[PDB]
């Protein structure tokens, strides 16, 4: 298997490769959210270089993770679909072990959990 | 390891002494030579018990035959253990070698398998150390033979027996039927072992 | 399907000085199932007395039995069984039945009327006597009643003490026993008196 | 999971006031068959420890290589492998207690019973028994088989308890061991009259003694007997 | 078991 | 085919004191109707102030008290040689004994020692790890003939008041050290006349804050 | 433990005096030395009701068949009755008897399996603790022994019981059976087995045990 | 020998303390309720180990929940850890009869029935052991929703009394339990020896038996 | 067969017995009574075996009922019993025993009480305050022991055997169709037509 | 376990399921609901070994779920079933395979037509008017052959299953303590709360 | 069972 | 039955030609004598196919051994052999006699036994039917034998073992290994059978 | 092990 | 399989 350190600190103790996935993140499209009183809102930015788009069977922006959870992303479209796949298979793990579905803040530590993973395993950027 | 040969002035018996219940020897000095009349003696292999109730039946038997018909012949006393053994052959586990002598017939050897069919033989080899001295006893064994060379025979096929078969061993005795009488002999290890 | 552990129940015989003490339990059980805490396992032909454990439809039976041997022993000897006679008796009758037996751990106990001397005597299920100056045990915490009597036992007690002795023999055995207990009763026996006593014991 | 084909008897073994005794015939019995007549089944390690083996003869002959192998491995990088870093009975002993319970733990077991009679490096006398299912203990006196049932009484007639030892002299001790050994060969179906004896003593070493044969038996009586009962000829 |  | 376990006999008793604890067994050591050892010990010091006895399967038993000191060693090692109380070796024995649950220790376990309040305690197991702190327990062989006599002078079970109507209890109370050897003596000399795997000799191991002190008393060796 | 020695002018038999169900000891001092006739008796193993009652059964056979003959009774006669009554019952009698005594024919000992074998010998042992008595017999035995070293070689081999074998135990009982002489039967010849005094007395307090009824039970008429 | 009801007043949780090695009484003082929390019980019936063992390591689990997500842990979801371990084991031999008893916010006064087959059932009233029938006979018969907690301890106490003393495979001591929106309380260690004596006279029950 | 109870109060016995027959996977009968009186005042229910129950329940009936002209004189309940008690000890060890267990409810003219033996198919006899055979007991014993009281009334009675069955419906597997009640009193036996 | 039935009628599917839970000799529950929704318009009902059941039931109940939250759909009852007989499939070669057998009730929206599938725990697959699991069938499919008509309505449906109940409650050896009856239609899944 |  | 002799010049390996499938002779002229190395051959006894793979895999390690440290001995052969008969005893029915000569050591023979034992003898037999010969062979070999002496006894032996087993017969082959080189022999019923 |  |  693949093992190499691509995550890794720099002398001023940076790691480059988690800073570089920022700048990928800042390069996507614009994602907002607000909440009010009594609900929460997500805006998505989609560019419009793009006509001769279906809008029907293009990827929708926000993901539902579970009937009461949303996922809006900025960044790399590819790399999204992976980690709303996994917060949908954890969203029904968890309704399956613990009978009640996730809290956000649960789904939320789960989905930065992987997210982490990834800056210090080998052979992952 | 029990045998009987034929031989020139009549026949002999011979048998180890070992008596075994598992690998534990009960007797080390069993008498395994029954006499079921004056000058007709058996060789008894497979249950002790066994054997032993037939044997003691068949004597009765021919004591009776003696009161009635007079002395009677080997192969009637043969005819006897074999009605025994084949009748009740399903709750019998006895192999026997029947020998006698006459003074018209001389000399006779019948052996009773398991089965409890009857075979006249020249010379007869039974029990479990038998299997190791079928080659020896064919090769080695003639017909009018001398008493000595009988005694060696039988001496020499019971040693090698007793040497592999670990269900034998003890002294060697021998009984010797002729028209002189009858004659008890007894082989210890000491001699036997370094033949 | 262990006969003599289906319906369980225990007797214990001791001697003493001038007297003897037999004792069982009440319990007559379906294995797990408690169905009688009256079930006595004690019976008495004249002055001989017999205890039996095991399989219940057999104590019943032998009950009956020696109580009908024992009945036509009196009418043609014209006196009455003693106990050495007696065990010989059950002996007997057992051994009858070898290879079909009474599923039972029978316990003769009583004085010799002419002699005086405390007897007493266990059998197994096929016959064979088990004759003893102390004690003898039988049921389902035989191995209990052996352990208890083979500490608590000394020589020549008087009959109030035999009593707390024999008592506290059974039941603490029974205790230690789950087809065991339900109640117990004590036969303190002297020459020409014999006392009957129903112990209180723990109910489970 | 075994069965054993290839097997020896008797081990019998005691201790007396200097040293250990062991002693096991010379037979690999197949069956009933007295197949093999020149099998040592004791098994001297370095001058102060000798493995008496019952049991498997396959599986003594792979313990045989396994002892062979220690002496080897003991002496890597041992400067004192012949001093006060050579091997002890009680290491010896231990290492082989180890493989066995680990060998029927994996229901694969060595078809053995063994008994490790050496000296110690202070002097003290070293005896202990192992078997097949990992099972340790040590007495005055070990026998495995036939020599448990027939040999352990004869020899705890002169030490029955550990106060006696001091009282055994080596000669008194051989005596025992010998008179124990033509008992086995009287009794024993899966016996042999040849046989090894092993002395382990704190002053004089290590004795290996071979081809020993039991001898001053008692036979004559036999002549004398008749039959089962009844027969009077 | 008794039983050459 | 092959059969991995055995029996090796032998029977064992842990009594506990107000300030001390006892664990006796006796010596003999048999397989089938042979005696292996008439002086082959199976109650062990395991340091810390706990003694242990593992009756049953001896190669079993040899198997877990040399895994439960071993258990000890580590514990010094990676807890700055902090004393692991009596209630902790317990539960780590529970451990070693359910981690071979599909392939069992045959064994009967047997710990005796001091709580950390200084009182005596013994804990008693079954051969999977199922364990509970108990005044008395009798293991092995004789179990059944001694664990009853115990219930009746250690812990007064069925003895009322004298005059009471049977209605007051014996009230409990602790035992001497004195008291407990005379009932521990008597219950081995009562199992050895009725046990044919019980006798040869007894090995008592008595724990106070003080240490661990042995005692030997011969038995009958028939 | 059951053992048989000839001597000079005689036999003696011994046995151990423990009875045991399982593992647990249920006769401490029960007699294994039975009298078939005065001067025939047997030594039994095996299961303990079917060599009492074997015993019995053929002991009362041979008074009858005494009475019947005028003759004091062969141990021949014994050993055909036993062995042809175990031989019927195809071993499920299991009785294992060492069969001994004196007759006008001279002095015998014979051993019966339940299967129905008989052997002749010197000495013999039969039971659990048959190995470690027979280890010392083929130790100790000698042609032309004496009356008290035969009774010290048996009492001997049945010690070897007592003390290795975990079947046999308590105490050593003898019979000696010389011609011409009543045979006399040692009941308890050697005790080496008594029971040390207990460290307690455990006599309770009188009303210890709680009671709920008491009463008067009638045994007379 | 356990049970555990729901009513108005909460739960009540009633155990026997008997151990049986087949007709051999290994012990008559066992603890057959573990404590895992304030809010949750735990009863142990079938292998003594195997119940002892896994509810113990059930209470390390419910603790690491609280920890990690900072809230005591449903009846639902702890029963479900237990339920889900079992079940892994299927087939191997593991013997385990368990209600697991608690209060939650969300839920309520809870039971939950979980054996080593896998099953787990949610329900107000369970009997579990050998003397199971005996207390459900007795419990059934004498069970309403408005029972007092005084009548309800009493009826919990009272049903294993039922079951120790027809059950040979029951008996020792009663150890009661009540389960409040507080939390659980102890209700005492009770001696069938002297429980029986009193209840026979002041209830004037068990009339099968000698007085 | 299954279900069988007996309760003996102040006054008269009452047998309540279930009315299904099941073979298979079908209730073939929801009206069977599993019942035979054996004289004017003694009633005998029995459970177990299938054909043994009635063909034993029948042939008690018919040697009871040849007593009963024989000596123009009823048997008391006692007497009954340890007849039954006689015939399946003895039937036990025949070469197919009865597999019948059998609850007898009598009144005793002479003694003016009501008697309940729980006789098993063994030949296990015993006299109850109440009695069941089969499962049953391992819910109504410890129903009983709570409830009943030895002063109790035939009404006080019924009542107390409706909380019995009412046990059984709830918590026993198999569908055992309710049950027929009959009393055993002073004026003989009578059956109760709504329960 | 043990009761599961099916019938699909004009616009409905309807599955009723034994409310009894027993173990031994003792009915541990008497409201248990022996089902799962699976998807809004789909409904299994399970009958089989003790654990499997509910094991397998959420199992199956958490793919299906998984599956419409990730397309935002719901699978049509035929793929649903298609997907539950291959995990059946796959189990029975399984080294512990689930004894699990299931019938799944589902309204397919895009046909607007009901469907019934029963499959066994050897993942065999049926479409049925009606369907049954263990020895159910053996009353229900003969009553249902009789009186089943394909074009009728819910309350006709409710009142057909209504005669099968009353056949087992009749028939069955063992109290199954009633039905859990849901409909799965147009409109979704709703429970009859009175039955 | 009784059986030395 | 198989057997291998050492004599002066070197060693004699001795076999039979019989396969048996029951008491079907699968093939009666099978050749038991196996070349594992130049002057290393073995005799087969026990599973045709289980001695064929053992033998098929020694003459690889033999082969291989060759190339890189030359011509192994004949204990080295044997070890091989045990090797393979020790570690795979529990799947292995292989009675195996490892015959070879060297220059330094002259003739060997080494035999293993079903257990996979070691063990070194002057000459060795096995096989069904070596049992019957172990009177005769230990009667009749000596030490330091001429070639022609060596022939004779062997050809005696196997005869006599033909002769007694079944499970042995046709012709018998021997392969003689001296420093001369090795020659194969071959003896006919018609010459054996009359001796 | 033991096993109420 | 074939098996001298
Ligand atoms: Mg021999
Ligand atoms: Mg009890
Ligand atoms: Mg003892
Ligand atoms: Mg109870
Ligand atoms: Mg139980
Ligand atoms: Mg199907």
């Amino acid at each position: 298997g693949y093992d190499r350190a691509l995550s890794i600190f720099s002398p001023d103790g940076h790691i480059f490769q988690v800073e570089y996935a920022l700048e990928a993140v800042k390069r996507g499209t614009c994602a907002v959210g607000v909440k009010g009183k009594n609900c929460v809102v997500l805006g998505c930015e989609r560019r419009s270089t793009l006509k001769l788009q279906d809008t029907r069977i293009t990827p929708s922006k926000v993901s539902k993770i579970d009937s009461h959870v949303v996922l809006s992303f900025s960044g790399l479209n590819a790399d999204s679909r992976i980690l709303i796949e996994k917060a949908r298979v954890e969203a029904q793990s968890h309704r399956l072990t613990l009978e009640d579905p996730v809290t956000v803040e649960y789904l939320t530590r789960y989905v930065a959990g992987v997210q982490q993973r990834y800056t210090q395993s080998g052979g992952v950027r | 390891s029990i045998m009987a040969v034929t031989f020139k002035d009549g026949v002999i018996l011979g048998a180890d002494s070992r008596t075994t219940t598992g690998a534990y020897i009960a007797n080390r000095v069993t008498d395994k030579l029954t006499r079921v009349h004056d000058k007709i003696w058996c060789c008894r292999s497979g249950s002790a018990a066994d054997t032993q109730a037939i044997a003691d039946i068949v004597q009765y038997h021919l004591e009776l035959y003696t009161s009635q018909y007079g002395t009677p012949s080997t192969e009637t006393a043969a005819s006897v253990f074999k009605e025994l053994c084949y009748e009740n052959k399903d709750n019998l586990t006895a192999g026997i070698i029947v020998a006698g002598y006459d003074d018209k017939n001389k000399g006779e050897v019948y052996t009773i398998p398991l089965g409890g069919s009857v075979h006249k033989l020249p010379y007869a080899i039974a029990g479990s150390g038998s299997t190791f001295i079928y080659g020896y006893c064919d090769k080695n064994f003639r017909e009018n033979m001398s008493k000595e060379e009988t005694v060696d025979f039988i001496k020499h096929s019971l040693s090698q027996a007793i040497k592999w078969d670990g269900s034998s061993g003890g002294v060697i005795r021998m009984v010797v039927l002729t028209a002189a009488g009858v004659e008890r002999l007894i082989f210890y290890p000491d001699e036997y072992e370094q033949l | 399907s262990d006969p003599s552990s289906i319906n369980g129940g225990i007797v214990v015989a001791m001697t003493g000085k001038d007297c003897v003490a037999i004792a069982c339990d009440l319990r007559l059980g379906s294995q797990s199932l408690g169905v009688s805490n009256k079930f006595e396992k004690i019976f008495h032909y004249g002055h001989v007395f017999l205890g039996i454990t095991g399989l219940a439809t057999d104590v019943t039976t032998l009950n009956e039995m020696f109580r009908y041997k024992t009945n036509l022993y009196k009418l043609k000897e014209e006196r009455a069984i003693e106990p050495e006679t007696f065990t010989q008796l059950v002996s007997s009758s057992l051994y009858e039945r070898r290879f079909g037996p009474y599923f039972v751990g029978p316990v003769v106990a009583g004085i010799n009327s002419k002699s005086g001397k405390p007897f007493i005597a266990g059998f197994d299920l096929i016959g064979c006597i088990d004759e003893a100056k102390d004690f003898i045990v039988s049921g389902t915490a035989s191995d209990q009643l052996f352990g208890m009597c083979e500490s608590l036992y000394e020589p020549n007690l008087e009959p109030e003490d035999l009593f707390e002795t024999i008592s506290q023999a059974l039941l603490n055995a029974a205790d230690r026993d789950a087809l065991s207990g339900w109640g117990a009763v004590v036969y303190i026996i002297k020459k020409d008196e014999v006392v009957k006593r129903y112990l209180k014991m723990r109910q489970d | 999971t075994q069965q054993p084909i290839v097997t020896g008897t008797s081990v019998i073994s005691m201790k007396y006031d200097n040293g250990v005794i062991i002693a096991a015939d010379n037979l690999g019995s197949y069956g009933s068959l007295l197949r093999f007549n020149g099998v040592e089944r004791l098994i001297p390690v370095g001058d102060n420890t000798v493995v008496g083996i019952s049991g498997d003869i396959s599986d003594m002959q792979h313990i045989e290589r396994l002892l062979k192998d220690l002496v080897t491995e003991n002496a890597y990088d041992n400067p004192l492998a012949d001093a006060e870093e050579a091997l002890e009975p009680s290491y010896i002993f231990e290492y082989l207690a180890t493989v066995m319970y680990q060998r029927r733990s994996k229901m694969n077991p060595l078809w053995n019973a063994i008994i490790v009679a050496g000296v110690q490096s202070n002097g003290d006398q070293f005896l202990r028994y192992v078997n097949l299912l990992g099972v340790t203990y040590s007495s005055p006196t070990l026998a495995t088989g036939f020599g448990a049932h027939m040999a352990n009484p004869l020899l705890r007639k002169v030490v029955d308890r550990e106060s006696d030892i001091p009282k055994t002299t080596v000669q008194v001790a051989e005596e025992a061991i010998v008179n124990a050994m033509r008992v086995l060969y009287y009794r024993d179906a899966r016996s042999s009259r040849n046989f090894s004896l092993a002395i382990i003593d704190k002053n004089t070493g290590l004795t290996f003694k071979k081809n020993l044969q039991v001898e001053n038996m008692k036979w004559d009586f036999a002549k004398d007997i008749k039959g089962y009962g009844t027969q009077k000829i | 078991x008794a039983y050459x | 085919q092959f059969n991995p376990y055995g029996d090796n006999g032998g029977t064992i008793l842990g009594i506990a004191g107000e300030d001390f604890a006892v664990l006796a067994g006796d010596t003999r050591n048999i397989t089938d109707y042979s005696i292996n050892s008439r002086y082959e010990p199976k109650v062990f010091d395991c340091g810390d102030n706990i003694v242990m006895s593992a009756n049953g399967f001896a190669a079993d038993g040899d198997a877990l008290v040399k895994r439960f000191k071993n258990s000890v060693k580590w514990y010094h090692f990676d807890h700055n040689d902090k004393k692991l109380s009596i209630n902790s070796a317990a539960r780590n024995i529970q451990h070693l004994l359910y981690g071979k649950r599909f392939f069992p220790y045959y064994v009967h376990t047997i710990i005796a020692g001091l709580d950390e309040d200084g009182k005596g305690a013994v804990y008693s197991f079954d051969p999977v790890g199922s364990y509970e702190r108990e005044q008395c327990r009798a293991g092995g062989a004789a179990a059944s003939l001694i664990m009853p006599f115990l219930d009746n002078q250690v812990n007064f079970k069925n003895q009322y008041e004298p005059g009471t109507n049977g209605k007051v209890k014996k009230p409990l109370k602790y035992l001497s050290v004195e008291e407990v050897i005379k009932l521990v003596r008597d219950s081995f000399t009562s199992a050895t006349e009725r046990h044919i795997q019980v006798g040869d000799g007894l090995e008592i191991l008595i724990v106070t804050k003080d240490g661990v002190r042995k005692e030997f008393y011969e038995l009958k060796r028939d | 433990t059951i053992v048989g020695v000839k001597f000079n002018n005689g036999v003696v038999i011994a046995a151990d005096t423990r009875s045991t169900q399982g593992p647990i000891v249920a006769d401490k001092n029960c007699a294994k030395l039975h009298r078939i006739s005065p001067k025939i008796w047997c030594a039994g193993a095996g299961t303990a009701a079917d060599t009492e009652a074997v015993t019995q059964l053929i002991g009362s056979n041979i008074e009858l068949h005494s009475l019947y003959t005028s003759r004091e009774p062969r141990v021949v006669s014994a050993l055909q009755m036993l062995k042809q009554h175990l031989f019927k019952y195809q071993g499920h009698i299991g009785a294992y008897l060492i069969v001994a005594g004196v007759d006008p024919t001279g002095s015998h000992l014979f051993s019966i399996h339940a299967h129905g074998s008989t052997d002749v010998g010197y000495y013999l042992s039969l039971g659990s603790g048959s190995l470690a008595a027979m280890a010392v017999l083929e130790s100790h035995w000698k042609q032309d022994l004496t009356k008290e070293e035969a009774i010290k070689l048996a009492s001997d081999a049945i010690q070897a019981g007592i003390w290795n074998d975990l079947g046999s135990g308590s105490n050593v009982d003898v019979c000696v059976m010389e011609i011409g002489k009543d045979a006399e039967y040692l009941r308890n010849y050697l005790t080496p087995n008594v029971r040390e005094e207990k460290q307690k007395s455990y006599k309770f307090p009188r009303g210890t045990t709680a009671v709920l009824k008491e009463s008067i039970v009638n045994i007379c008429d | 020998t356990m049970l555990a009801f729901r009513f108005q007043g909460g739960i009540i949780v009633a155990v026997d303390s008997r151990a049986t090695a087949g007709n051999w009484v290994a012990s008559q003082t066992v603890k057959k309720v573990i404590e895992i929390n304030p809010f949750l019980l735990g009863t142990m019936a079938g292998g003594a180990a195997d119940c002892q063992f896994w509810e113990t390591w059930l209470g390390s689990q419910c603790r690491l929940h609280e920890l990690r997500e900072k809230e005591r842990i449903s009846v639902a979801a702890a029963s479900k850890i237990l339920s889900n371990l079992v079940y892994q084991y299927k087939g191997a031999g593991l013997s385990m009869g368990t209600m697991i008893c608690g209060y939650t916010r969300k839920e309520g006064p809870t039971i939950y029935y979980v054996d080593s087959d896998g099953t787990r059932l949610k329900g107000d009233i369970f009997c579990v052991g050998s003397g199971q029938t005996f207390a459900y006979g007795v419990l059934d018969s004498n069970y309403k929703w408005d029972l007092s907690v005084e009548d309800a301890l009493y009826l919990g106490k009272r049903s294993i009394l039922a079951a120790a003393h027809r059950d040979a495979y029951s008996g020792g001591s009663v150890n009661l339990y009540h389960v409040t929106e507080d939390g659980w309380i102890y209700h005492g260690n009770h001696d069938v020896g002297e429980l029986f004596w009193k209840v026979k006279e002041e209830e004037g029950s068990f009339n099968n038996v000698i007085g | 067969m299954d279900i069988i109870l007996g309760i003996r109060v102040q006054d008269s016995v009452i047998l309540a017995s279930s009315k299904a027959v099941t073979r298979g996977i079908s209730v073939l009968k929801d009206s069977d009574d599993k019942t035979r009186q054996l004289s004017p005042h003694t009633l005998m229910s029995f459970a177990g075996e299938a054909g043994d129950t009635v063909q034993f329940a029948e042939y008690i009936q018919a040697n009871i009922q040849l007593y009963s002209i024989r000596e123009d004189y009823e048997l008391s309940p006692q007497a009954v019993s340890s007849f039954v008690r006689q015939e399946l000890a003895k039937s036990i060890r025949s070469r197919r025993p009865y597999q019948v267990n059998v609850l007898i409810g009598g009144y005793d003219k002479k003694k003016n009480k009501p008697e309940l033996y729980q006789i098993d198919y063994l030949g296990t006899k015993v006299e109850l305050p109440y009695g069941a055979h089969g499962y049953s007991g391992f819910y109504t014993f410890s129903l009983l022991d709570h409830h009943y009281r030895p002063d109790m009334t035939t009404e006080e009675g019924l009542d107390l055997l409706k909380l019995c069955v009412q046990e059984l419906e709830k918590r026993m597997p198999m569908d055992f169709k309710g049950v027929i009640v009959k009393i055993v009193d002073k004026d003989g036996i009578r059956q109760v037509d709504d329960f």
